[PDB]
């Protein structure tokens, strides 16, 4: 029936994501693992785990990378969900602008190869240059000829998890399940709407350091590892939750409301934004308004809009061959 | 004009390889080599002449045809290095470079191309600069001096060398391609649009429309127009671009 | 309130097992992580998950490996469960695997200092070769003077999972939750008991090959990986499930039945074997007899005991050689 | 996708069953109720629970129950599972046979109406003397020509439930999930199997009394509450715990093995008996052989076969002389 | 380790309450039933369902009620949870004046006898005229000489269930898991709070009707039953959920925030009200402010608090007359 | 209707009632009814004959039509109750009972039994009231007392077949078939053309495992229920299929 397919599994994140999905998928599901190097290892390493009903297939890689790999093309038959997590992990001490090009190229090639067989399947991005990469996927889908404006999502639950963890730490024993987060994803476009949750907030000027932390946490993690990798576990866990939410919504066993980064229509003039939506039996069904906010966060939202405008412009105008 | 018959100015073509456009020169070289497309010289000259004007799809085919019949020539094994490095076949480029080095000025160029293949900058440019000092000529590699630096997020430095390669031969469309994309990477859209329109007009002007100016590689040249559409959003011109007339608004 | 403390949480059987362990503990718990290198790099990634009620603490390991590191000695206070998985070379790049004395030394040097401050904790042995390591651990505990025959556990559940998966793969749709396995944690010295599960069994012709395939798993996984590492995720799953059983048992919330490679206490000539037991509270409570045994597996069990006695003799002789 | 129907929601055997179904049925299901009287009282009391995705439908009945009640039709349309629960339980005097004379007709029409509007739905029986009413239902179904051997079941999980509780209360601490029971659901027809569960067994003398207590539990229950009402809650806990199985077997999320009193179809001499059977998407798919038996089980099975044959004869052969 | 002492479990609601509680309570819990008639029968009927480590205990009164019977005092030792569901049949309650007299006496007698020996447990009143019975319990607890403000709770969670479903019925497909309710538990003296729910709220024209339905939902279920009973199952579900929340808070496995009709230390003018509170290891741990509300609710609060004051005044005036 | 061709079938129906099967007498009454849709006696005798032939569905309609012609007839109302009792049209049975009491469900059955007890008290010696009481106990699933009621009924007027068979039916449902068997024969002695007693005797054979006798008697009942001119029958085909199917389930026993 349902058949999730992760693109890239032998990385520092693909193995953990596959392991996590191998413990919550409904009976009778199926996995499809593809990677250039290391596919046989995960293939005949997760097949020796007892979880009845689930079948684990895989497609091996090929020689040094070549566009339009036949193995992926034949693998991608009969797939319902694609999880794009294949990208360069991290560069030793280089900021994000340099990291853009290789990820853009690889995601363009992967989307072009995958969408040519099963266009109806949903696509979920879990790379890293999110804001400037989702428009690349949109442009590729427009160029090939098929593009559903309600089946494309950029994962942003990680910042919400960080925000709720911090606010729970600062307000024990009070507990809140979710915290809304709006904007883009990269460094400052994130803004949490702490005024929209129940319970009395502690005090002003005490949420400022929280808002700084929920934006500087990624670089803090990178510093803690002394520049030899990124957060390979926390982002490996949220992606599993989001993929399960999408699959469950497709199966019709739940209709969840989730905060994601999707193309806009109607509301805020930016073509893409991280706005609350609701899932259903066929993609997105009802986009929701941001709701009542304060001017203190309204100015932050306007600045985030200004930043994401240029981010999307760069993502759309990358178009780099140079020769 | 479906006809293929063109005059045979091989002398004129080799004379205009630096003092005229690379579009008419390419057409003339194709005409002079279409008679017996099997010798090493015609194929290698065709590949070298298509190196300038961007038609790498047919250029790769011509270079491979030249290579398959002579595993000793030093030029055919060198041209394939850059063109494959740009698009794809990472392993094939390395194997071609090994074969090129296994048949014994351009050593530093090949080294820098190999480094540029696996996303290595700020040092391949150094190797090129130390190479260009020995031979401050042959603007064909001067493009690399900018190109391998222009995608390293340093646009201002890349501009200078570009104009240096412009004066020797104006028909080397790669330099104006690079300056157009560099100008685009400043949010000064007209500065890139003007240059790209000039580039397509020059590469398609003259005798290009005559004699099947509908070459398939030109398709890979038409899409380049629909880059800044996001900031030329006028219904009048967005639909006109799919036919590539360029008569509307005539660049002015 | 439990204070599970993983040791060496930076390897392949490290981060993955730690992630599996994080989102299962009951509300109101506390982890503890330690290793010689990479402790902050994994502690940071776990300080961001949304789950509340569980705290994370870590200690740094000295360099180069020192004896009696005071760091772990300060971390090992108030602990209740230890999961020794540290010290793995994971096929360091040679076709000849010898010098198991390295693993022996690097397990004694830490087990002695762990026991010196937490006498009545409950141990778990995951580092290979369980068969010989376990007697080394017992002798080291005896050397200090505080040893318990009930609170020492060896993890053999991986082969049980393998056997259960392999028997489920051949009879459909009938499903069985588990299949008994006795013997060692090694080559043919391991024997599964197929004559204790409900439903008809397949004929001996395909039973012998299925029993053979269980023995060859390390080779099965390594040959696909071309010598780069071995099976990693499966060991983490087995360790996670076993430590869940143990933690639930120490709270009195469950009294499950497990298959632990533990001492015999006057029931077989061999001092150690994999005999089914029930944990309950206060460590192992009642040891269970193997039960009815088919004649075909009787000689296999005889060979298993004949190999286990030699392995125990080797482990004891090497332990006596050093202080 | 799935729709269940409970026939009788006034007595204690129906209300608790529906209450336990509603809070557990999967998302996007539809629950249908019916009863001669009291249908609005429950259809209004169960529409105020906060479970989303559940739609409650009902149709009250009529005075002096007429044949082919129009309330039943237009209500039992588009229903996937039926549970015949209607029928008055035992009352003082009024011997076993008399109750049968009371119930069969009540079942007969109640099966006749539901058969025409949906000749593809699975059936379940919960009221005593189910040993004899299942042939009555089969005879009613086969008169039309839409009788399916694979979609008729008789719920008898209660006896195995009691035996499991007794044996667990015995070898404590040693938890066992289930214990096999074959035969019917009468006093001297149920044959437990204590020779197939894992672990040791106590002395034979105590085991005789343990077996004896299973067969007559309802007797001391009715002796405890001979005033009014005998046992409704526990039986309810059976049906729900059974029904979900079938429901899941319809969806395709579980293919379990159960011990329902079902048609043997040549697997045994007696036409009907309780055998281990496995449930699939289409219902009955494979019947598991009873396997080995011990000494006393042979005698118990031999007498139970004759008693069950007598019950079937006193059952399926019904005439209703019609004064 | 924990004890739940249900009282009056042989009534209508009590049967379902006990059935729900016993099947899902955690390991090691003791269930002590009690009633005036039929208690032994239901107690025996609750020892045939399979469970692991769940012991069942009970007592029995006499046909004529007796003040301070010794049978109940024999089951009031080592007990922490006192869910009380004792009441009166609806039909012999034609006039509200008589119903108030009979229920108050039994509630005061039961609470007095229960607290005479174990003045450290927690009580959860689930009779009927809550807003009037709870002050009686507070008064008698004060009279016995020992009282604890954060160890006395009243069930008012039902209004939350009623309100939550109705919004889901209108606003689709948006789903919310909770909605606050402030006030008493009379038909009219409640105020739903729909300004604190995320998402686009409907127009006030339908909001007034939705509020009206909640303010009258109690009656139509009685009317459809024609004077028989009063909403039995739904209050059973609500009481079960609230009691299990209390149990898990006491066990220190969760820190819940819930709405319960409790005493106020000064957070609001009314001596008793229903406001969100946070539980813990010692009952109510932290109170919460009501929060911002709109004009129409600001208009409703005056009459709500007025009638609540009238009810509590009536209760305290009835008190001291027969103590 | 084969009797439409006969201008005077009333005497045919009256005379043939005793000499042979009641089936064609019912068809003669049907001819009278279709020719004289106003005579109450023709419809009353048609309904009684259909009750005699063991066809409760058509008897109900015929007696309803008779009741429209005369809402105060005695035999019309009485035969309605037993047919409704067998068809489980309880409310119809109750209104027929109250109509019969006027022509001369816990609460509803209580009212009916109080009415019957009051009527029997003032009329201690009346076979019809005792028959009504026995039929009501048949509705009450209390067949022991109905046995004594019909035993008294067969005592006051021991010269008839119908009530005798009724007694056996009360024994038939109580799994005491052997004794009623001779009573069946006794009824068969009084009237050899009463298909109901053969039906009850076949039920007895089925109860005591007499498969050959049960099958042959079921076939005899089927033959006698077709009227002897089955191609000319009108209402026989409506329900007799089930009777035919009855034999099928009987062969499913053997």
């Amino acid at each position: 029936m349902v058949n999730v397919a992760v693109i890239g599994a032998a990385g520092g994140i693909g193995q953990s994501l596959s392991l996590l999905l191998l413990r919550e998928l409904p009976f009778g599901s199926t996995l499809s693992l593809y990677d250039v190097v290391g596919a046989p290892g995960v293939a005949a390493d997760l097949s020796h785990i007892d979880r009845a009903g689930i079948t684990v297939k895989h497609a091996a890689g090929k020689l040094p990378p070549v566009p339009r790999d036949p193995a992926l093309t034949e693998l991608a038959e009969g797939v319902d969900v694609f999880v794009i997590v294949a990208g360069v992990p991290r560069k030793p001490g280089m900021t994000r602008d340099d990291l853009f090009n290789v990820n853009a190229g690889i995601v363009m090639d992967l989307v072009l190869t995958c969408a040519s067989v099963s266009p109806n399947a949903c696509f979920c991005i879990v790379t890293n240059p999110v804001n400037s990469t989702t428009p690349i996927a949109a442009q590729t889908l427009r160029k090939i000829g098929v593009y559903n404006k309600n089946k494309l999502l950029g994962v942003s639950l990680l910042d919400g998890l960080r925000a709720t963890r911090f606010i729970n730490n600062a307000r024990h024993p009070l507990v809140v399940p979710y915290v809304p987060v709006v904007g883009g994803h990269s460094d400052v476009t994130i803004v949490p709407l702490y005024s929209q949750i129940p319970g009395p907030l502690p005090d002003e000027s005490t949420l400022k350091e929280i808002r700084k932390r929920v934006q500087v946490a990624g670089t803090e993690v990178v510093k803690a590892k002394a520049g030899r990798g990124s957060a390979t576990l926390s982002m490996a866990e949220a992606g599993a939750r989001f993929t399960m939410h999408v699959v469950k919504a497709l199966m019709g066993l739940d209709t969840p409301m989730v905060y994601a980064y999707v193309d806009t229509d109607g509301e805020h003039e930016c073509p893409f934004l991280a706005m609350p939506v609701v899932l259903g039996k066929n993609g997105i069904e009802r986009r929701l308004p941001i709701g009542p906010i304060t001017t203190v966060e309204k100015e932050m939202l306007e600045e985030a809009v200004g930043v994401v405008k240029k981010n999307i412009a760069k993502g759309e105008t990358f178009a780099r061959s140079k020769l | 004009n479906p006809y293929m018959y063109h005059d045979k100015p091989m002398e004129e073509g080799i004379a205009m390889l630096q003092l005229a456009n690379m579009a008419e020169a390419a057409l003339a070289f194709e005409a002079v080599c279409q008679k017996e497309p099997e010798n090493v010289e015609a194929w290698r000259r065709l590949g070298t002449t298509q190196a300038e004007n961007e038609k790498d799809c047919l250029a790769i085919i011509a270079l491979n045809h030249a290579r398959m019949l002579d595993p000793k020539d030093i030029a055919v094994h060198a041209a394939l290095a850059v063109s494959h490095t740009n698009e794809h076949n990472v392993g094939a480029a390395l194997q071609s470079l090994r074969s090129w080095l296994l048949s014994q000025p351009q050593l530093h160029a090949s080294l820098g191309v190999l480094h540029n293949l696996s996303h290595r900058f700020d040092e391949a440019a150094k190797n090129f600069r130390r190479a260009v000092e020995l031979r401050p000529d042959d603007a064909h590699m001067w493009n690399k001096l900018g190109a391998t630096l222009a995608n390293g997020n340093r646009p201002q430095e890349a501009l200078e060398a570009y104009n240096r390669a412009l004066d020797i031969n104006p028909g080397y469309v790669r330099v104006m391609y690079n300056m157009a994309v560099s100008y685009s990477n400043m949010a000064q859209y007209p500065l890139a649009a003007k240059h790209i329109t000039r580039a397509i007009a020059l590469q398609a002007g003259g005798t290009n429309p005559q004699g099947e100016g509908s070459r398939i590689a030109t398709r890979g040249l038409w899409d380049l127009l629909r880059m800044t559409l996001n900031l030329m959003d006028r219904s009048d011109l967005v639909e006109a671009s799919w036919q590539q007339d360029l008569t509307p608004f005539l660049r002015e």
